[PDB]
RNA sequence: AGAACCUUACCAAAUCUUGACAUCCUUUGACAACUCUAGAGAUAGAGCCUUCCCCUUCGGGGGACAAAGUGACAGGUGGUGCAUGGUUGUCGUCAGCUCGUGUCGUGAGAUGUUGGGUUAAGUCCCGCAACGAGCGCAACCCUUAAGCUUAGUUGCCAUCAUUAAGUUGGGCACUCUAAGUUGACUGCCGGUGACAAACCGGAGGAAGGUGGGGAUGACGUCAAAUCAUCAUGCCCCUUAUGAUUUGGGCUACACACGUGCUACAAUGGACAAUACAAAGGGCAGCGAAACCGCGAGGUCAAGCAAUCCCAUAAAGUUGUUCUCAGUUCGGAUUGUAGUCUGCAACUCGACUACAUGAAGCUGGAAUCGCUAGUAAUCGUAGAUCAGCAUGCUACGGUGAAUACGUUC
């Protein structure tokens, strides 16, 4: 079915991935081991000061982590 | 018997194999001598073959990826040394006597914020 | 560097000419990061030596550096509470590196209207004397060799 | 004279592209964003103390 | 400068297209410095500036294709 | 020359965030929504020892958590005022589900309500050095291992301003590991403005 | 980190002064959401459905969309960073700065921080009225540098086979790969510094002696900067030092100086052919393929977040040609004829082909920037943004010369 997960923190998404593969593997389901898609950042380089004292700046990021999980056996014990 | 010689130089991977016979190097279903575009010194990546006391040991039919062209080159030079030492494990004490097998000294670096070319500073006027 | 002796570690092999001291003057004609236009011009300026000179450029080449080879340096030093010059003989690693600039700086000065022919008239006419750049090494060769002065100075 | 301007901007003076974008908790008309609708100094005290998501510091 | 109707402002057209009846001369009072010259223009002035000027500009048979009432300048130099 | 505020660096390795939710497109107006409601706690409760609120969103199931330290008077008469701002904040758009308080014993071991303990004194003109030094000395009779308090703007009835930091203990600012809890409070009465900063270790 | 109008605080013309705004006030129609009159517009008026909530048993919290004149008033991008809070620039990532007990001094004060040696370092040991502590440097944190688990669908294909190539199957799973782990530290090292830490050497981790970079900015100075981000003590404006449009301005000009770009040519130009990246964005946005245009583009139009799109990187290679010239160098300037964004491009954008083709021969006195993926070279992407950057912060490709020395 290939459910997708994406989250800001990085340990949270691995414990969620092992939660969903735990609730899938404890029932009969031939699920793949969870897939790391590359995790994308984006950059916010910004001026610190309030007036015109430029050429003194600092940057920010935010980093979305993207995993991937797919099941190929729709069973009644793996429904939701 | 030699396989899986990875090779890295400046953001340009290269994976190889080594087949016995004679020295015949080839990448990406086309030649080498008229692929490395300027690079008249094609022989100077074959130069570990020069210093391993034997030139025509094996054939390669190698693979390469990414980077520039000499950034895409010169890692084949690195990449056949790992599999070359995996062909016979004697050569670490006898290929690192010219110091050749592995060094990853340098890649490009960050443009420092409020500068122009990552070590250069803009010109300040006077006093 | 007040800390001492940054290492050298520079290497210079070559494809055909079998000489470390020929890949140096490919590294000084190469301006603006274009190594992809140097030996295309250099090796097309050495294969035109034997068509212009009498011989192959190999046995002319060590003569061509040999006659241009600078001898003496004048590194000024304010001695002991005074101020005038001193002759210094160059350590043998530095002297070729000082030496090779005078090929290329006068290569861009001989108006022959073809750089792979204008530059090669200073390897021809360099094994033979009174070239373009031999005039400067004889001008500075007698800078303090004849003008010998306080030669007990340190630096 | 800017609290009149915010009274203009959330209304509409009817042409297509006469509007512009202003800071949410502050009121600057320049260097604002569209990911946040904040602005370049008013973003910074709200990027600190953890209260906005996403934002680690720097230095990748 | 494109195709499709060189963009006379329409209220100016409302004034001129029925203003051209008699032999009277009361010209514009516009201060809309945007419109081009439709070819059916009668002898009249205009008032084309709004900071402080009503410069009466001639409608005389110039190159009428200009997309501007720009015969009235804005500032001085010396 | 500038000490940057130590909460800024110390997120993502030892202190987590304040808004756990994720968004994709609504992050503009949703980022206006939480930043709209995170003043109403400090205004409506009027600081019943309220440290800092917590947002999490779960797709039309919001959950917010106010620490606030002091139970009881935050709640109302057994459950009266809590639903009164459930109803009051539920008129924001369609929100305010499961607000809960988590009390704080060891009162003056946390930066905020210390800074409103000693901002609230000197705005009633309580002679700043006994304002600070007691809030210093209660820290290390309650087990703390570092506090630095500074008060800056125009102390006393003077006409030039000078900052008088009265620190002690151990208060590092170049180790990332420690949970340097920071606060700030700007409060002054009838003779200008004034700033107050408090760093607390542990 | 976007000036056509908007922005916009400036000024000129019309324009109201419980107000374009926020609060209550008394009864509640909602709309000016539409069609028309005038005007440039704000607005000035007429046609409205002149309604509606949420539940009472003829009834009120007043939610609407805001309506009536009041008062409490509101509004200030107006004065000042020498009344301030917050926030930065800097000396300078320099290696210093301070206490708490003592103890000398009538005391301002000093020891502790000094004298031996080492280190980038007040880092380190050996000494001694000092013994310790605290803020600093170091590690802790990101990024990169090589393996093993653990995963595999868009992730790669060789071992097999149809493959223009869709990587279609095989389900192959290793090879990068993409985010989660083992281990660098002066370690056993040879010296000899005489045991003082440490310093020059040899070994084997891919790895040098803080592996390479960032983020981190001590007490404090400069009454440095900001009331125009916001907050703000106090003084002024009070049918105008407020408010709303339209339309000018912020770009004007003999001039003076900063920064940036593109060039003066033949290791250069034109011309067709011809390979190899990283980092990014795109659900009314990115837009393919094939289509009509000299191009700027126009229509339609499937696929869509590693997979799909923008998106050909460019420099260089092989080859043709101009053959050393105010020139087949350069496009500065200047009219016609378009495209696109927009309600509109005159003041005041941008791009294309048609001719026009100026200045200029590597620049006086002087003056900067850089120590290995580094300066230089052509390029790639992004935010800001409808449209418009040579700036800006990010990313790869090609890649040298030089540092014996501390005298100035
Ligand atoms: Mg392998
Ligand atoms: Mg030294
Ligand atoms: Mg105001
Ligand atoms: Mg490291
Ligand atoms: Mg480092
Ligand atoms: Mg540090
Ligand atoms: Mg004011
Ligand atoms: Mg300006
Ligand atoms: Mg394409």
């Amino acid at each position: 079915i290939r459910i997708r997960l994406k989250a800001y923190d990085h340990r949270v998404i691995d414990q969620s991935a092992e939660k969903i593969v735990e609730t899938a593997k404890r029932s009969g389901a031939d699920v793949s081991g969870p897939i790391p898609l590359p995790t994308e950042k984006s950059v916010y380089t910004i001026i610190r000061a309030v007036h015109k004292y430029k050429d003194s700046r600092e940057q920010f990021e935010q980093r979305t982590h993207k995993r991937l999980i797919d099941i190929v056996n729709p069973t009644p014990k793996t429904v939701d | 018997v030699e396989y899986r010689g990875t090779g890295r130089r400046k953001n340009s991977v290269a994976r190889v194999r080594l087949v016995p016979g004679e020295g015949n190097i080839t990448v990406n279903n086309r030649d080498v001598r008229e692929y490395l575009p300027f690079e008249s010194l094609i022989l100077d990546l074959n130069q570990p073959f020069d210093v391993t006391e034997t030139k025509g040991n094996y054939d390669v039919l190698v693979n390469v990826h990414g980077g520039g062209f000499t950034g895409q080159a010169q890692a084949i030079r690195h990449g056949i040394a790992r599999a070359l030492l995996e062909a016979d494990p004697e050569y670490r004490g006898s290929l690192k006597r010219a110091g050749l097998l592995t060094r990853d000294p340098r890649m490009k670096e960050r443009k420092k914020p409020g500068l122009k070319a990552a070590r250069r500073s803009p010109q300040f006027s006077k006093r | 560097p007040r800390k001492g002796s940054v290492p050298k570690r520079d290497v210079l092999p070559d494809p055909i000419h079998n000489s470390k001291l020929v890949t140096k003057l490919i590294n000084k004609i190469m301006l603006d990061g274009k190594r992809g236009t140097a030996q295309r011009i250099l090796y097309s300026a050495f294969d035109l030596v034997e068509q212009r000179s009498g011989r192959d450029a190999l046995e002319v080449f060590e003569e061509a550096i040999n006659n241009i080879m600078p001898v003496l340096e004048v590194k000024a030093r304010r001695v002991g509470g005074s101020n005038y010059q001193v002759p210094v003989e160059v350590r043998p690693e530095r002297r070729t590196t000082l030496g090779l600039r005078w090929l290329v700086n006068y290569a861009r000065l001989r108006g022959e209207k073809t750089m792979e022919d204008r530059l090669a008239n200073e390897i021809l006419d360099a094994a033979n004397n009174t070239g373009g750049a031999v005039k400067k090494r004889e001008d500075t060769h007698k800078m303090a060799e004849a003008n010998k002065a306080f030669a007990h100075y340190r630096w | 004279a800017k609290t009149s301007m915010v009274a203009k901007q959330q209304k509409k003076q009817k042409y297509a592209v006469r509007e512009y974008t202003r800071c949410e908790r502050c009121g600057r008309p320049h260097s604002v964003y569209r990911k946040f609708k904040l602005c370049r100094i008013c973003f910074r005290e709200l990027a600190y103390k953890g209260q906005i998501p996403g934002v680690r510091k720097a230095s990748w | 400068s494109i195709k499709k109707g060189p963009f006379v402002d329409e209220h100016l057209m409302k004034k001129v297209e029925a203003q051209e009846g008699s032999e009277k001369k009361q010209v514009i009072k516009t201060w809309s410095r945007r419109s081009t010259i439709f070819p059916n223009f009668i002898g009249h002035t205009f008032a084309v500036y709004d900071g402080r000027k009503h410069v009466p500009v001639y409608v005389t048979e110039d190159m009428v294709g200009h997309k501007l009432g720009e015969f009235a300048p804005t500032r001085t130099f010396k | 020359g500038q000490k940057i505020n130590p909460i800024g660096l110390r997120v993502g390795i030892i202190r987590d965030w304040e808004a756990k939710w994720y968004a994709e497109k609504d992050f503009a107006s949703l980022l206006h929504e939480d930043l709209k409601i995170r003043k109403f706690i400090d205004n409506e409760l009027k600081e019943a020892s309220v440290s800092h609120v917590e947002i999490e969103r779960a797709a039309n199931r919001i959950n917010i958590a106010i620490h606030t330290g002091k139970p009881g008077m935050v709640i109302g008469k057994g459950g009266s005022e809590i639903e009164k701002l459930r109803n009051k904040l539920n008129a924001l758009t369609d929100k305010k589900v499961h607000i809960n308080v988590i009390e704080i014993k060891k009162v003056d071991l946390d930066a905020r309500l210390v800074a409103e303990n000693i901002a609230r004194q000197l705005e009633n003109r309580a002679s700043f050095r006994r304002v600070q030094k007691q809030a210093i000395t209660r820290a290390m009779k309650l087990g703390a291992k570092g506090i630095k308090t500074q008060v800056s703007g125009r102390l006393g009835g003077a006409d030039i301003a000078r900052a008088e930091q009265y620190s002690e203990g151990t208060v590092p600012l170049h180790t990332l590991r420690a949970d340097i809890d920071y606060a700030h409070a700007e409060a002054d009465t009838t003779y200008g403005k004034l700033g107050v900063k408090v760093w607390i270790y542990r």
